[PDB]
């Protein structure tokens, strides 16, 4: 059972983006869909909710006829036609699924997708090495100038996951995002061992892998 | 619509402790509530249906009560992983479906002091002009610290800018870095690069520094 979203990015005020969920592992036409937002730091916020023929569609006020949902029971996909968006429409918008029983509840979420409501232009990070030197040692990758959110990290293919940490973005003051993912690790595993971060923008497509060494 | 209101706000509290928070309805819902769960970083999880029947899956120690306008989730056992915030949400009548505006649970655990690292710019940024000092705290409790960068035992001031970690959901600890971003003219201008620590947990302010070159 998931739901894979799709479709994020970055769309100027005013302008139109099209979210998609695709559906696997479970009969999709069973399911009510749902789309729930979160701003950044802030709570869930029901958007939309279509019916599992299609035949019953609700809306929040809020986007009353500038947002449409829509699926098809065929291609097992549920889409969020978003129009004239405002600043306030920047957030995460997670898709999810519930069955008539009432509503029962959102029991399976989508990954969600990241919605950016800026006039600027997408840009691809530079990945720089945090090297380590002078019986723990931290070692990092320094992720700069990109835009929008987010930037995915993992650090030798997702092999290596304990004392990782992945800072949150902070927003520089030329209006890029920027980042640190650090490792800590035995300092004589130092010269031993291979460490490689693996950085990954969506939005502009770029893959990164980025062999850190002392 | 019907207005869901949770409370506290947020709240911290040991490994182990029993810890309840309150939802509250506008008008009666009978027990057609949900609670959900979202820890850092991930989607929210439905911990219950019907104000008290626990999802399969969810752990025991969660449990729910109540009915018409009033409503409890408990944690037994509060464990490093039940950080976060915990969302109500009624579905007596839709729409609108209404989430409770959240409840954040941190957890308190012993003083951590953090331990420091520094690192220079590599060459290859140096190459396109711009060189970021990095300062790593890592593993700290409580949240609090305070870093100052000082360039040839000189104080800086509104080049650097710091991020800090959501709560770990192991160990239960922060971490934070403060990178200073100056010129790659302005950083060969000077030799010693230091960033000072201070925090609860140290008993002195911890200074790690480096020599360009």
């Amino acid at each position: 059972v998931q739901l894979v979203e799709s479709g994020g990015g970055v769309v100027q005020p005013g302008r139109s983006l099209r979210l998609s969920c695709a559906a696997s592992g479970f009969s999709f036409s069973h399911y009510a869909m749902h789309w729930v937002r979160q701003a950044p730091g802030k709570g869930l916020e029901w958007v939309a909710v279509i019916s599992y023929d299609g035949e019953n569609t609700y809306y929040a006020d809020s986007v009353k006829g500038r947002f449409s949902i829509s699926r098809d029971n065929s291609k097992n996909t549920v889409s969020l036609q978003m129009n004239s968006l405002r600043p306030e429409d920047t957030a995460l918008y997670y898709c999810a699924r519930d069955r008539i029983v009432y509503y029962y509840g959102m029991d399976v979420w989508g990954q969600g997708a990241t919605v950016t409501v800026s006039s600027a232009s997408t840009k691809g990070p530079s990945v720089f090495p945090l090297a380590p030197s002078s019986g723990t040692a931290a070692l990092g990758c320094l992720v700069k100038d990109y835009f929008p959110e987010p930037v995915t990290v993992s650090w030798n293919s997702g092999a290596l996951t304990s004392g990782v940490h992945t800072f949150p973005a902070v927003l520089q003051s030329s209006g890029l995002y920027s980042l640190s993912s650090v490792v800590t690790v035995p300092s004589s595993s130092l010269g031993t061992q291979t460490y490689i971060c693996n950085v990954n923008h969506k939005p502009s497509n770029t893959k990164v892998d980025k062999k850190v060494e002392p | 619509d019907i207005q869901m209101t949770q409370s506290p706000s947020s709240l911290s509290a040991s490994v182990g402790d029993r810890v309840t928070i309150t939802c509250q309805a506008s008008q009666d819902i009978k027990k057609y509530l949900n609670w959900y769960h979202q820890k850092p970083g991930k989607v929210p999880e439905l911990l219950m249906h019907d104000a008290s029947n626990l999802e399969t899956g969810v752990p025991s120690r969660f449990s729910g009560r109540g009915s018409g306008t009033d409503f409890t989730l408990t944690i037994s056992s509060l464990q490093p992983e039940d950080i976060g915030t915990y969302y109500c949400q009624q579905y007596d009548n839709l729409p609108p479906l209404t989430f409770g505006g959240g409840t954040k649970v941190e957890i308190k655990r012993t003083v951590a002091a953090p331990s420091v690292f520094i690192f220079p710019p590599s060459d290859e940024q140096l190459k396109s002009g711009t060189a970021s000092v990095v300062c790593l705290l890592n593993n700290f409790y409580p949240r609090e610290a305070k870093v100052q960068w000082k360039v040839d035992n000189a104080l800086q001031s509104g080049n650097s800018q710091e991020s800090v970690t959501e709560q770990d959901s192991k160990d239960s600890t922060y971490s934070l870095s403060s990178t200073l971003t100056l010129s790659k003219a302005d950083y060969e201008k000077h030799k010693v690069y230091a960033c000072e620590v201070t925090h609860q947990g140290l008993s002195s302010p911890v200074t790690k520094s480096f020599n360009r070159g």
